[PDB]
């Protein structure tokens, strides 16, 4: 059977145009059985050849992805495959790639959040986070490439130095994006039966208040992500003007019906005390304060 | 030896790649690679394992997308009579030539693998997907819909997302204040098609009611309209009823 | 018992609940000429 | 004595209040 | 939240430590455990310390540490300090 990449049939700006959907159903080339091999180098260099693939989020001979994952489903995208090792392998070499596969599934969790949560309906605050995440993928690529190449020229290199590697490089940054990822995507479809963003970084950021490492990287994020917040604020109190039609900022300027244009023109007065209201939703705790 | 020599026997699939995926990339046939149905769907061939495949459906999105926008380019170059979707075409043409430039310095600098071209590339997914997006509406949208749909994407929050689309609205926009330009100084209108908020009547038979404002089409980035009208409208009654040339 | 002030305390009451029926009076007006058209 | 002019001051706010929201309300669904 | 900070780190050196140790191919268990020897008295005292993190509360966990930092020890007053 030929293998094809075709293309697929507020609108999603950033959703892959491209069918990415289509599991493959048996191997195109049938590989060696991993029980026939029983010396253990052969079979770590094996796994290292099929757990570069996996740390991208793509199937191996010998990692699969769990029959539980299915990728209709939006929540099954977000929090990424679960995969399932060869029972063949090594006890010590099954171990450490159960710890490294966890890596896997956070960047596949990432990809497939960029592609549902980067549109107009989910704010400039949202918008502004899957900035972040595409710029971390970025980076993140550049510490598998290292890998790739030590793997490929370094004859001392072995799994327990790759694992040592990635935990010690890029584990922590990782996991902050993929659990404020989730628990958006837990939020969101809760609210379905914006500016909360900065509720649940603030929330995050009581746990690491004691790390260092951690507390910086939560208070850059932060501060990048709220700039839009912080531009809105700027323009509405030096100019008194409301720009993003998001609906995102807290004072909600609201346009007077075409039916009552005539009526509201005479009574300037409900125009001007009724149609400027404050989103009490979207305010933190340093405007939740009456007079402020 | 290195580690991906005692996997070599064990380990079957067609650098090989790397030689002949340059010549796909630029959206062209190859020995391994062949487009079908219009350039809408790539055949990856046997002796790609499972591995292998799975990556390159990743890369070869940028194939087919800018495939995709070549054609369009080649065919609309000098068929729309619309100024907006011609000045929307020109800054298309200018991306590609950037893309293209990037491809050639990519495989210029003889890469390892096929991971390192998919990062070096990986900016240009947002670019080349809202590229894509926004041709794909190029036809039913008219020229003052489509200026219109442009500009909502200068709000997106994305720094990406939204320098692409601010890039572009730029020259889309041009055309629409060249003929405000020629309807505020010499007072007369050059848009043959609906795209702008003045427009005449023929078959009118006086004067004052031969120009009519059209408040709907008025854009938001647009200001003191209600005031170019009337310095257009007197300068036709100037320079054609009054016949007063010289001032 | 409540402490006696120089100030009327019954006299502001009063003069809220006035200033509470004028504002009422005057949102029902509006809201009629809104609803009726 | 003045607990009952209280009283009627506190029912007479949720009045208005009512009122204002009946305003939103409206205003809301002609848009 | 520090404290477990620094025990992480002080865990990657330990971890680096012994990917050096086995990096270069070792002839027997003795030399393995002659490279890692100067490690008893670190591992010994997270262990003792991160032992009481539940019972001890924010201010006396503090102060039982900072006990420490007056011992005479060159290695384990090292570690507290």
């Amino acid at each position: 059977s030929p293998d094809y990449v075709s293309l697929r049939e507020n609108l999603d700006i950033m959703s892959s145009c491209i069918v990415d959907s289509v599991i493959y159903k048996s191997q195109k080339i049938a590989g060696p059985l991993l029980s026939q091999i029983s010396n253990l180098n052969i079979q770590q260099a094996l796994i290292i050849r099929e757990l570069l693939f996996t740390l991208l989020g793509h199937e191996g001979h010998y990692i699969q992805y769990s029959k539980r994952y299915d990728p209709t489903s939006q929540i099954s995208r977000i929090e990424g495959p679960d995969y399932k090792i060869a029972k063949n392998l090594d006890i010590s070499l099954k171990v450490i790639t159960k710890k490294l596969v966890k890596f896997g599934k956070f960047y596949s969790g990432l990809k497939s959040f960029i592609q549902v949560f980067d549109n107009n309906k989910f704010g400039k605050i949202v918008q502004k986070f899957c900035s972040e995440v595409r710029k971390f993928l970025s980076s993140y690529q550049q510490v598998l490439i290292n890998v790739e190449h030590e793997f490929k020229f370094n004859k001392n290199f072995n799994l327990n130095m790759l694992d040592s590697l990635l935990h010690q490089e890029i584990s922590n940054e990782m996991t902050h994006l993929y659990q404020i990822g989730i628990e958006i995507s837990r939020i969101t479809e809760e609210r379905q039966k914006g500016g909360l963003l900065l509720q649940v970084i603030q929330e995050r950021m009581v746990y690491y208040k004691g790390d260092p490492t951690s507390l910086d990287f939560l208070t850059q994020l932060f501060d990048i992500v709220s700039s839009d917040y912080i531009g809105m604020l700027n323009q509405w109190l030096l100019e008194g003007v409301i720009n993003d039609p998001f609906d995102e900022f807290m004072i909600r300027e609201k346009r007077v019906p075409d039916s009552f244009m005539e009526i509201f023109q005479s009574k300037s007065e409900y125009y001007w005390n009724e149609l400027f209201l404050i989103k009490i939703d979207g305010l933190l705790n340093q405007f939740q304060n009456s007079t402020i | 030896l290195t580690l991906s020599q005692l996997i070599e026997p064990y380990y079957d699939t067609l650098q090989t790649i790397l030689t002949y995926l340059p010549y796909t990339m630029l959206g062209s046939d190859s020995k391994i690679f062949t487009f079908s149905n219009n350039y809408t769907r790539l055949e990856i061939p046997k002796d790609i394992n499972n591995s292998f495949s799975s990556l390159l459906r990743e890369v070869f999105e940028f194939a087919i997308l800018y495939k995709q926008l070549a054609i369009v380019v080649d065919r609309y170059k000098g068929t729309l009579v619309s100024a907006i979707k011609t000045a929307y075409i020109a800054i298309l043409e200018a991306q590609l030539n950037k893309y293209v430039n990037d491809i050639n310095n990519i495989f210029n600098n003889k890469p390892n693998s096929i991971l390192v071209v998919y990062n070096s590339i990986f900016p240009w997914i947002s670019i080349l997907r809202f590229l894509y997006r926004v041709s794909n509406r190029l036809n039913r949208l008219d020229g003052y819909e489509f200026l219109t749909f442009i500009y909502s994407f200068t709000n997106h929050g994305d720094p990406k997302i939204r320098g692409i689309a601010v890039t572009a609205f730029t020259e889309v926009v041009k055309p629409y204040y060249n003929i405000v330009e020629h309807w505020i100084v010499k007072g007369e209108l050059i848009d043959n098609n609906n795209e702008f908020f003045i427009i005449f009547d023929q078959e009118q038979n006086e004067f004052n009611s031969i120009i009519k404002l059209l408040p709907k089409k008025i854009p938001a980035f647009i200001k003191s309209s209600d005031k170019i009208f009337q310095i257009g409208k007197t300068l036709i009654f100037l320079n054609k009823y009054c016949r007063e040339l010289k001032w | 018992n409540i402490a006696t002030t120089t100030k009327s305390r019954e006299e502001e009451l009063n003069k809220r609940i006035v200033n509470y029926k004028i504002q009422l009076k005057l949102m029902k007006n509006f809201l009629q000429e809104l609803i009726d058209r």
